[PDB]
């Protein structure tokens, strides 16, 4: 009385990732033991929740350098992912992997300069309704922005925050869009004292909230 | 059967309205979600009636003259500058349209908030009544009192792009005005903003 | 030829210009008017049906205006193109024909 | 539930299987349908 | 009855009011994951196909039912007769991704190949209109693309579909007659 | 005596859907409304010009004919095919504006 299993159609072919194992081989292989071998970590996610990376800029440093000309907008840059300053931080390095994101991504400011030149520096999420950010560090006081003192204590942390209409939001960012998916981010120099050429160093991280979803493999 | 509608500190009290209706809820869904991750601030200045103009009910309209009006539609004080200076709002909108009828002149309008209006083809006009609607007839009431909670794609949306709900009024009897019944019926609807939230503030120039 | 309306109105660019439509309560007083555009070359177009509506494909300068015994068709601002004879469609109870304006032609100066 | 109807246990796991959904921390035309005014509105012979 | 009517009360009498009784209801066909559920033919693309909803014909039934209503959530299930590896998106992925073949993908099993691709938009619940762009829908309301090297035939199952405020429906025009008058079917003579 | 008819092949905007009219720009500026007919087929006249023409529409052959009575010095004129919305016309002049 053989079991008339009807074997279906359509179906049953292999899927690139498929939850599936395969039928093994060779025998019981008994593999070098490690245990609690230093370093390991399982979440990509965590390991950018925990280093700081730094962005680009003009000339491809990290430190905004104070402008040469009237000015008081030192960089300017979009929330996507996928953005020139963002480039080359690990944050984006691995997001380009992935199709969707969430979540706030922290930013580290760390004034590297003489104890001799104190200064007072701003920044400020602008969202997306605005056709430019503003130039000027008062008219785009508005939107939601810290300021901050550059004294003993070195390093400032401002967490963007996620704000968008979707509850998630795309990381390649489209053709067809002239403005970004989200708003910009502006970090406004509002005042320094000793005008002697003074540094910036700034660094991308993801923030506990981040997280990203569905992931795909574009040609990098 | 006195109704005394309330926003605010605006009122309206008609002697003839027939009733309150809610179109596809009795109250808004949560507030603070993923989005925006908490920085919602419920506004309250902004809850108020606002008159808008509409379409002069003439004797001759025939049936299926779709006025529609897109909500939010071009408020000028207080509503008109937090649309300006804020990203993203969120609203409930519990409308109300008014035809003084003579209680002489026969007619039927059919208000109703439809969601994301596309065009009709006058085959859809025949059930259109799907959506939250009331009859305007100056038979026996001369107010219909529309409240619809804000739905959307997502749980904000700039109001410069998206504008959900229109509200639409078809004429399904033409005016009848009899020997004493008004020549000529306007419609006033007073559309009021409800559980405004408001979210990314932009910086104004 | 029963609506009068202006015979001729001189416009320029950038300005809004309106053009009434003298009527009574017989024809304007409870029934809507309409807003007909022809070319020197051309036939009629439609620009106000309904008198306050705007249909497909007219551009947004074009607003109708019924208040008062008059209709006003008002545009914001007169362009070089638009520059065409206006006529006035309306109904009228006592005649069971309806009531057509002579024209306003508009200029550029 | 929807269509499926195997008396048996999905062999895949349900997350794996379907999109697993999340909450915030119901049926308006069924309620609407429901709450109705049936029968007259006046005396009856 | 006699209600009051002009509010638009949603008032329902039965055939008691004259000494009738009104049977039992059995509706499980009427119900909208029941009807949901059935494969519907998408027109298919040869290169680069995009899979999503409002593609179908507006005529047949899972087009129409969901045109019905305005906001759709629901999973597919797809059904592909292609002539290559076929690979699949997620709904955010540029279009170069397609090439890649290590997101999920599915090879050439004898006839059509059945996958299940769960509901990936980031939108809390899609759209079958769009009032305002930000008439297209948005480029956001796809599922994902499938792209085969040619695509014969795409058929789309929608699983534990919900939907939402309803629409119009429109059936069938008529002209000068009693009934529409359509051949029903008949036994053989 | 020269009775003509003439006829607009309709492209689109189905006359169920939507009811035609013609109307004649008499010789000048001057406009004059020749007739209507509602989707149904009902059909609304010019009472002056009454009893001189005929309006039937075939739902078929997407089409409409005017058949007037005859043609004089003032019956020459540019004309003219609508396509109103509200497919019934309530009165007769109130489609002019329509």
């Amino acid at each position: 009385g053989i079991v008339p299993v009807a074997c279906s159609a359509g179906y049953g072919g292999l899927v690139t990732t498929d939850p599936k194992t395969a039928d093994p081989i060779y025998g019981m292989v008994y593999n070098p033991p490690r245990t609690n071998y230093p370093g390991r970590f399982t979440n990509l996610l965590d390991v950018a929740e925990a280093c700081p990376t730094f962005l680009c800029f003009d000339d491809g440093k990290p430190y905004v350098v104070t402008r040469a000309d009237g000015q008081r907008l030192l960089a300017k840059f979009d929330v996507s992912l996928a953005a020139k300053h963002m480039s080359n931080t690990y944050l984006s390095g691995i997001a380009q992997y992935y199709a969707q994101y969430s979540g706030t991504i922290n930013l580290h400011f760390m004034f590297t300069g003489p104890t001799d030149s104190k200064a007072r520096y701003m920044v400020a999420y602008v969202p997306p309704g605005m056709e430019t950010p503003p130039d000027t560090p008062e008219e785009a006081a508005h939107c939601i922005h810290a300021e901050w003192d550059t004294g003993l204590n070195s390093k400032f942390t401002f967490s963007i925050p996620y704000v968008s209409a979707a509850d998630y939001a795309y990381t390649a960012s489209d053709v067809a869009e002239t403005t970004n998916v989200q708003g910009w981010v502006c970090i406004y120099q509002i005042t320094h004292g000793k005008a002697e050429d003074d540094t910036l160093v700034v660094s991308l991280s993801a923030g506990k909230d981040f997280e990203l979803r569905l992931p795909i493999d574009p040609r990098s | 059967r006195i109704l005394t509608t309330r926003n605010g500190h605006t009122t309206s009290t008609t002697q003839s309205s027939v009733g309150v209706t809610y179109g596809y809820s009795t109250g808004e869904d949560h507030v603070s979600g993923p989005n925006t991750s908490g920085l919602e601030t419920r506004v309250t200045q902004a809850e108020r009636f606002f008159k808008k103009h509409l379409f002069d009910w003439t004797t001759d309209k025939a049936f299926g003259h779709l006025e529609k009006l897109e909500l939010p539609t071009d408020h000028k004080g207080v509503y008109g500058h937090l649309v300006d200076s804020f990203a993203y709002m969120r609203n409930g909108w519990d409308v109300e349209v008014s035809a003084v009828g003579n209680q002489f002149n026969g007619g039927c309008l059919l208000v109703a908030m439809v969601p994301e209006y596309k065009d009709f083809t006058l085959r859809e006009k025949y059930q259109l009544t799907l959506f939250p609607h009331q009859f305007i007839s100056p038979r026996t009431n001369m107010t219909a009192h529309i409240t619809v909670p804000y739905l959307g794609v997502n749980r904000y949306d700039q109001y410069k792009k998206h504008k959900p709900w229109t509200l639409v009024v078809m004429v399904l009897s033409p005016l009848t005005v009899n020997n004493s019944g008004a020549g000529q019926i306007k419609v006033y609807a007073n559309i009021a903003p409800t559980y405004v939230h408001v979210a990314g503030e932009l910086p104004s120039k | 030829a029963v609506l009068t309306q202006p015979s001729s109105v001189s416009g320029s660019l950038g300005q809004r210009v309106s053009i009434t439509c003298s009527g009574s309560s017989n024809n304007i007083g409870r029934y809507d008017v309409g807003w007909y555009q022809q070319i020197p070359g051309s036939g009629l177009r439609t620009i106000i049906y309904a008198s306050k509506n705007r249909p497909s494909g007219v551009p947004d300068r074009f607003s109708g205006s019924r208040s008062g015994n008059t209709a006003t068709l008002t545009i914001s601002s007169l362009q070089a193109e638009d520059e065409a004879d206006y006529f006035c469609a309306t109904g009228d109870y006592s005649s069971s024909t309806s009531v057509f304006g002579s024209g306003t032609t508009l200029t550029v100066l | 539930s929807g269509n499926t109807g195997s008396i048996i246990n999905n062999y895949y796991m349900q997350q794996y299987q379907n999109s697993m959904d999340t909450q915030l921390g119901n049926d308006w035309f069924s309620k609407l349908a429901s709450s109705a005014f049936t029968g007259l509105f006046g005396a009856l012979l | 009855t006699t209600t009051t009517g002009e509010s638009a009360d949603p008032v329902t009498t039965t055939v008691e009011n004259y000494g009738g009784e009104t049977q039992v209801q059995r509706r499980q066909h009427t119900n909208v994951g029941f009807i949901m559920d059935r494969f519907v033919k998408i027109p298919s693309q040869s290169p680069t196909h995009v899979i999503d909803l409002m593609q179908t014909h507006q005529h047949g039934l899972v087009g129409a039912l969901l045109r019905a209503a305005t906001y759709y959530f629901s999973d597919l299930e797809i059904v592909v007769r292609h002539d290559d590896n076929l690979t699949w998106v997620p709904n955010g992925a540029p279009e170069t991704a397609l090439h890649n073949t290590s997101n999920p993908t599915a090879y050439r099993k004898g006839p059509f190949t059945r996958l299940a691709l769960p509901y990936t938009a980031p939108h809390r619940v899609l759209a079958t209109v769009y009032n305002g762009t930000t008439a297209q829908l948005p480029a956001s309301f796809n599922f994902g693309a499938i792209r085969a090297t040619v695509i014969h035939e795409l058929l789309v199952r929608m699983k534990r579909a919900e939907l939402y405020c309803p629409r119009p429906l429109l059936a069938v025009e008529v002209t000068s007659q009693d009934r529409h008058k359509q051949r029903i079917i008949a036994p053989a003579k | 005596s020269q009775t003509l008819s003439l006829t607009c092949t309709v492209s689109g905007f189905s006359l169920s859907d939507y009811a035609v009219g013609w109307v004649r720009q008499a010789p000048g500026k001057a406009l004059e409304f020749l007739g209507s007919i509602s989707t149904g087929g009902n059909t609304g006249y010019n009472p002056a010009l009454k009893s001189r023409l005929s309006i039937t529409k075939d739902n078929s052959k997407n089409q409409v004919s005017l058949s007037l009575s005859s043609v004089t010095t003032e019956d020459t004129a540019t004309y003219y095919c609508t396509k109103s919305i509200h497919s019934y016309s309530v009165f007769e002049y109130t489609y002019m504006q329509y």
